[PDB]
């Protein structure tokens, strides 16, 4: 006769959530991949991303 | 310092008294703490457990 600590229990998490700020300030890929022109093959031109 | 006024035929007898009321404080019990050892060491990680 008595009381015995058989186990410990935990509520398992029902969902996983991920939160970050509003997704502003992207790089200008249209200035390279959607450009109206591209440099000579002997003289390839570089920009920054 | 107090030299007691003893001599071989001298006695001091109380003629009146005070009832004191002191105060003794004793601890008796800790907080009955228990620990889920795996939650402390490894909580939310089966790869740790």
């Amino acid at each position: 006769k008595g009381i015995y600590q058989t186990s410990n229990f935990r509520v398992q998490p029902t969902e996983s959530i991920v939160r970050f700020p509003n997704i502003t300030n992207l790089c200008p890929f249209g200035e390279v991949f959607n450009a109206t022109r591209f440099a000579s093959v002997y003289a390839w031109n570089r920009k920054r991303i | 310092e107090n030299s007691v006024a003893y001599s071989n035929n001298s006695i001091a007898i109380p003629t009146n008294f005070t009832i004191s009321v002191t105060t003794e404080i004793l601890p008796v019990s800790m907080t009955k703490t228990s620990v889920d050892c795996t939650m402390y060491i490894c909580g939310d990680s089966t790869e740790c457990s």
